[PDB]
């Protein structure tokens, strides 16, 4: 009659009770409701007699924290009222009052019975019991054992059975007493050792954050497997010499790490039935719930089998283990990994598979329904055996997910087991369906494009417009008849000395219209150029040449020391063909070449200079080094279209580009973000230019906020958001920035460009589901050759996918938003 | 081919205990130490090799320093001055009767418009002849004013622009005649004509010299801009609504050969009898135009590579009238 | 009380064995004692006696006569220069690459000036933009040529007289306007007209004072006259046939406070409007009109008692058209 400890589990529902945790204020309340022929004042009377068998009936929880068995309590009568004269959707009318009463009510604590028991009588031999408890009264087992005796009584109230002889008090001694050492001792130090590397719980492909739900509210997907299915499946984990219960979590496992993209998992799983304690115990009324967690590794390529034996041994090891709470573990782990209360581990699995007797409420009277609601769980995956029948059903917070997504995991879950009863193993989860389309057309991007090569693209345009000024510096500059005649002499020296089509010739990068004329020259011979920064350390300019096995480097001085104006300038014979290596640059320092075709290259300029009209009257301002891959557009896109461009002196003054533009009328700006946004802070408010028609920003971070710094200052000109790759032909993704769209953190990468593609893949390279993160690969005609003399990196970086075709792996994270654009994290 | 340099003409100088004051600076070192021998050397023309052989017997870099500040300030020359350094020096015989206040104060100078507006000649006699009012001017030139305000969206036509133009071709009647009287029949003024993007129909942007002998224009400079900060903020409103700028270049050598130094002033007074012409027919056409009393003429004269003998005495800006 | 002279800005200053070369001509005697002091003493503007008590302190009648041939050479000198003093250093920069048979051969010169009207550009890229024939000019311009005869016998008649005078008046429209435009809107040109014996009706011989507000002539000299030998033999004709003429005067203190030397700059530039406007009305009222370049303004500004800020700058003979 004394008050004793709670054991973990009830100790966790006590704190769960309290509002202030994350998902929590309900302490788990369960609903039953069912239909039978037999009297209320019989069933009743057995109740009270029930209660005087299994005292744990009459216990009160306490505000202190500990449980009671109440000396006694007033009688309990079940109510009944009559609903035999009311028609059946008057009937119907009380039955869902009460129904959705109990379900959202709750008992309060202090409050002596921790059970409600109301019963209509619908005919005078229908009968339909609501009733409702507060988990920290009982277990599902002991719901069962007090209806066996109750219906015994119905039917033989004098036949009369023994009090328990060992009662909940002297099971709750036990448990006070045995949480001292032995198997308490034992079992922590298994999980303390594991505790450290434990797995994180799933992160799933919710809707809604927590905070937005509140009170959470369940609706539920249902399916009931046959008996034929069930034994099949049974037979199936017999031949495997397995648990059903590994079966099904394997099964489980697979769709919540498909859905969530990973690799581990910790599953919330429940322990029943105790530890042994004494004779009686499983004939006794308490809670015998426990906590214990599953550590889930479903990163294999092995056999589904494999991976249930997996699960197996792990369930069978765990619960040797028992004596130690989860709860405890829980806490530990939180505290351990600084978590917070925090609705830490909300998916779980739950099993009465060969875990429940023949219903003794059922054998009472059919249930028609039953509901159940706990504290911190966003998915209850419940699996009951009741006489040969499977009953599954996913219990879920409506709040949290897109439905149909919901739909979908349920219904993958359930198609799962279809195979494992056919065929004994399973094709890996893949998604298509109201998904597929929208990446089907995202990627739909084929263009006829001829692309050729760069220095034809010169050659025609020269032709055209021969007196048109092409290169400007200062104040001087050269005319396109001018670069064919200077450039084929080059050339002629050139040939003249070796250098052909396969070698490479090394460039400096200096300021001088010469530096194009030279550039020019290499291609047309038929030799990749190799570009230098003439500031680079030293030893990294040397560094290059060598790694590079380049034949020449070409210094800006050589028209006039190398004497070129002895040499023809005539038509050269042509020897370059698009699939040539047009360049090869040296990226991310140590540094690797990326080599570029002339194919990639030009299909790139065809198609910007065609989406964005550039044409003869365009200025392009070079402020770019000549070490990007960036610069080959604004070098040679100017020249395909007539269009002239214009060099900086120095890059890094924001005042001389400034004055350039202004002095010179330049119409296309093309930078990364931070020269763009360093150039608009030496601008003042007076200051408006009309000039730029097109602003792209290449690269980098875009910062929400800049887009107004240059509608302000350039009110006439477009500003275009480009990403891409230099392992690609420098740009694979298009957006318009067309002002700040929407309430956001981010810009979007955008769609592809022309004849490329993107996808979004998992942890194993198979599609993700849209809204889910994964690594970003590209496709299609834009991708690079490989690195220049390292090929390990590019075993890993270039590969050959079994759907997608060629694909080169960024590397970075992102997902693919419905909207039709993707979005992206950065690198990690 | 060295380059020759002059004592500008422009200049006078003093001795001072300070230093040698030439113009508005002052200066030491050599440059002092030098006395009118420097002066009577620069006074007749010597490149800096032969001026560093006459005079330097110092540092070298000493010697540098001071021709290369002599140059800067305009004391030693290259060749003919525009007509804002060849007036210069009449400021010093002019005495203002007025205060200073009228280059500053609104109301000072409106004063003194409204004053000068209504004076007479001094040495007149008690008797007159009073003329009628009875007769007419044509709309052509009683109509006429100035225009700072233009019509941005409509291009001037191709059409317009040509008839325009043509107000001062070469007509051939026996001999080249034009539509205007000038010098001695030397006709010694070029015209170059300014177009900015897409304001006249037809026409590139860019800086065009036209040749009244074919009624043509040719480019010269289709890369450089003319941006606000080469005028004055007074103008600065008539520079960004205008479509194209009229420029008038004066060639020493078209005229220098026969009338010496009169060449120059008398190209001063075509420049008006030209811009008279023309205002004539820009009102028949509808287009306004506008004088600049002072732009960044070297700026101009730069873009349009004029040479040494060669400069702007006018420039007249326009477009489609504001309606 | 005493005049002030000031070293003429056009006057540069030598040293040679001789003795003082300033500009063109050599002195000798006590001028060379007086030194470059006397050349930095007079920038700044002096009396005769203060000037002498600087530098004589030896016989005045010596420095007496020094100081006079300074001064009747225009080396000392009290105020503003004429245009032919103003641009007169302009020679020495110029090099003339003729030789001087322009002046001499009358075919050298036809020659001269063929080559001149079929100049261009040499920095002219090669393009082309034809400009349309296809307009026409009013005749008010087309139809203008120099008059260099007229009608002798028959007076002209006062209206055409006063109507061709009007075109230069005053209207008021809220403010005060003319027909043509003026830098800063000063408009600094005074108009002096000259009539001849019985060749204008209602008008006595003389000279008089054209004042665009009153819309009069004011007389000024009728004693003195204009006479042949006043002007170079070429425009003798001219001279001798015209009815009238009429003198542009510069006033210095209607521009100068307000541009500094610009405003003379603008004042040559407007010769050329008006000139123009003139011109124009003369062609509607069958009235001929042929400028002149050059006369004996001396004895001109003598006669219209100018004050030291006026200077003449043009002159236009006319008279009825003969037919
Ligand atoms: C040589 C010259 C230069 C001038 N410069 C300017 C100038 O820089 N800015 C301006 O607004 N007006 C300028 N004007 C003043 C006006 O053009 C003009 O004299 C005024 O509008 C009065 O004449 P109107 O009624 O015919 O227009 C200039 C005029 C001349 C003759
Ligand atoms: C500033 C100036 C001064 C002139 N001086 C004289 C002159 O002294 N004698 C003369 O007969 N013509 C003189 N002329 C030349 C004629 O005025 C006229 O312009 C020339 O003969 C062109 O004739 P046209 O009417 O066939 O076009 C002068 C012209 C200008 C612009």
């Amino acid at each position: 009659s004394e008050p004793f400890s709670l054991t973990e589990v009830q100790t966790a529902y006590m704190l769960g009770r309290n509002p202030q945790f994350e998902l929590s204020g309900i302490s788990p309340q369960t609903y039953f409701e069912y239909e039978t022929e037999l009297d209320i004042a019989r069933l009743s009377r057995s109740f009270q007699k029930v209660i005087q068998r299994h005292p744990m009936l009459r216990a009160v929880i306490l505000p202190e924290g500990k449980q009671q068995i109440l000396r006694d309590v007033p009688e309990y009568e079940i109510e009944v009222e009559s609903l035999v004269s009311m028609p059946p959707e008057k009937q119907a009318a009380r039955l869902r009052e009460e129904r959705s009463r109990m379900i959202d009510h709750v008992f309060p604590l202090g409050q002596w019975p921790l059970f409600e028991l109301k019963a209509f009588q619908l005919q005078e031999h229908t009968y339909l019991l609501c009733f409702r408890y507060d988990a920290l009264l009982m277990d599902g087992a002991s719901m069962n054992l007090v209806g066996q005796d109750l219906m015994h009584y119905y039917h033989q109230p004098d036949a009369q059975l023994p009090p328990l002889s060992f009662t909940f008090q002297d099971y709750m001694h036990i448990y006070d007493d045995m949480k001292r050492g032995t198997e308490y001792e034992t079992a922590k130090a298994y999980w303390t050792n594991k505790l450290p590397d434990f797995p994180p719980a799933p992160s799933l492909l919710l809707a809604k954050d927590p905070a937005e739900i509140g009170t959470p509210n369940f609706q539920s997907l249902t399916t009931i497997i046959t008996k034929d299915k069930w034994l099949k499946l049974r037979r199936l984990a017999q031949d495997k010499q397995v648990t059903p219960s590994a079966l099904l979590c394997t099964v489980y496992g697979e769709v919540l790490a498909f859905w969530s993209n990973q690799r581990r998992l910790a599953i919330n799983l429940t322990v029943f039935n105790r530890y042994p304690v004494h004779d009686e115990v499983e004939q006794i009324v308490g809670d015998f719930t426990s906590l214990i967690l599953l550590d889930m590794d479903m990163d294999q390529k092995q056999p589904f089998f494999t991976k249930v034996e997996q699960t197996q041994s792990t369930l069978l090891d765990g619960l040797e283990h028992r004596h130690y709470d989860g709860v405890e573990f829980i806490r530990d782990y939180t505290r351990y990994h600084q978590m917070r209360p925090k609705a830490v581990m909300p998916i779980v699995f739950t099993s009465m598979l060969a875990g429940a007797g023949a219903f003794a409420w059922e054998e009472i009277g059919s249930l028609r329904h039953i509901h159940a609601r706990t504290p911190q769980v966003y998915l209850d995956n419940v699996v009951i055996e009741k006489n040969g029948e499977l009953l599954v059903s996913w219990n879920y917070v409506e709040e949290l997910f897109d439905a149909e997504v919901m739909e979908s995991m349920f219904t993958q879950f359930v198609e799962l087991l279809d195979q494992l009863v056919e065929q004994g193993d399973i094709n890996p989860l893949r998604i298509s369906q109201k998904d597929y389309a929208l990446i089907d057309q995202y990627n739909a991007t084929a263009e006829p494009i001829p692309a050729a090569t760069l220095h034809q693209l010169f050659i025609d345009q020269a032709q055209r417009t021969p007196d048109q000024v092409a290169v400007v510096f200062e104040q001087e500059w050269l005319t396109y008849s001018e670069l064919d005649q200077r450039s084929n002499q080059v050339a002629r020296f050139l040939q003249s000395r070796g250098i052909g089509r396969g070698d490479r010739v090394g460039v400096l990068a200096k300021r001088q219209v010469e530096t194009i004329i030279n550039l020019m020259a290499v291609l047309k011979a038929g030799a990749a150029y190799v570009p230098i920064d003439p500031d680079h350390p030293y030893e990294r300019q040397t560094y290059i040449l060598e790694n590079s096995s380049c034949k020449i480097l070409l210094d800006s001085d050589l028209y006039e020391t190398m004497e070129i104006s002895s040499y023809a300038d005539g038509d050269l014979t042509p020897v370059a063909e698009p699939e040539d290596t047009a360049y090869v640059i040296y990226t991310s320092g140590r540094p690797k070449g990326v080599i570029i075709t002339h194919q990639a290259a030009s299909n790139t300029i065809q198609d910007i200079n065609r989406k964005f009209e550039v044409n003869e009257e365009d200025r392009i301002i070079g402020i770019s080094s000549m070490c990007f891959d960036l610069s080959v557009y604004d070098i040679f896109g100017t020249l395909s279209a007539g269009a002239t461009l214009v060099m900086i002196r120095d890059p890094r003054d924001m005042r001389e580009l400034v004055r350039t533009v202004e002095r010179r009328g330049i119409t296309i700006w093309n930078t990364v973000p931070a020269i763009m946004d360093l150039a608009l802070d030496h601008v003042g408010s007076h200051f408006e230019n009309i000039s730029l028609r097109l602003v792209l920003l290449s690269g980098d971070w875009i910062p929400l906020p800049l887009p107004a710094k240059i509608n302000r200052h350039f009110p006439v000109a477009d500003v275009i958001s480009l990403g891409g790759a230099t392992e690609a032909s420098i740009w694979s993704i298009y957006w318009p920035i067309e002002q700040v769209e929407a309430n956001w953190k981010s810009i979007p990468y955008g769609k592809p460009l022309a004849n490329q593609t993107y996808y979004v893949l998992n942890y194993d390279q198979k599609m993700c589901p849209v809204g889910v993160i994964g690594d970003l690969y590209i496709g299609g005609a834009g991708l690079a050759q490989g690195y220049l003399n390292d090929d390990q990196k590019t075993k890993d970086a270039f590969i050959m996918h079994p759907e997608f075709g060629p694909i080169y792996k960024t590397g970075d994270c992102g997902r693919m938003r419905p909207e039709g654009y993707i979005e992206f994290l950065g690198r990690q | 081919g060295e380059q020759i340099f002059y004592w500008s003409p422009a200049k006078h100088w003093r001795m001072s205990d300070e230093g040698v004051v030439i113009g508005e600076s002052t200066y030491t070192g050599m440059i002092l130490e030098w006395f009118p021998e420097f002066y009577f050397f620069a006074q007749t023309g010597v490149t800096i090799n032969r001026l560093l052989e006459r005079f330097s017997s110092g540092s070298e870099k000493e010697a540098n320093e001071i021709l290369e500040l002599l140059i800067q300030d305009r004391v030693l020359v290259e060749g003919i001055l525009p007509p804002r350094e060849v007036f210069s020096p009449q400021e010093g015989l002019f005495v203002n009767p007025y205060s200073e206040q009228i280059r500053y104060s609104k109301e000072a100078l409106d004063y003194y418009v409204s004053e000068q507006l209504n004076r007479t000649h001094a040495a007149c006699r008690s008797t007159k002849i009073q003329l009628e009012t009875s007769g007419a001017l044509p709309d052509i030139i009683q109509k006429r004013r100035s225009c700072r305000r233009f019509d941005m969206k409509t291009p001037v036509s191709f059409a317009t622009f040509s008839n325009l133009l043509s107000s001062l071709k070469q007509r051939k009647e026996d001999k080249i005649l034009y539509n205007y009287a000038s010098a001695g029949g030397l006709y010694p003024i070029d015209v170059f004509v300014y177009v900015k993007p897409r304001r006249v129909e037809g026409v590139k942007a860019g800086f065009y010299y036209f040749n009244p002998a074919d009624h043509s224009l040719v480019l010269v400079n289709n890369i450089d801009q003319v941006i606000k900060d080469d005028h004055e903020l007074i103008n600065q409103d008539i520079f960004a609504q205008s479509a194209f700028s009229v420029y008038l270049v004066y060639n020493a050598r078209a005229s220098m050969p026969k009338y010496g130094a009169a060449g120059y002033f008398y190209a001063c007074i075509e420049a008006g009898i030209i811009t008279a012409t023309l205002n004539m027919v820009a009102e028949d056409l509808n287009v306004g135009l506008c004088s600049i009393g002072h732009m960044n003429f070297e700026e101009i004269q730069t873009f349009l590579k004029l040479e040494d003998h060669q400069v702007i005495l006018h420039a007249i800006e326009g477009g489609l009238k504001i309606d």
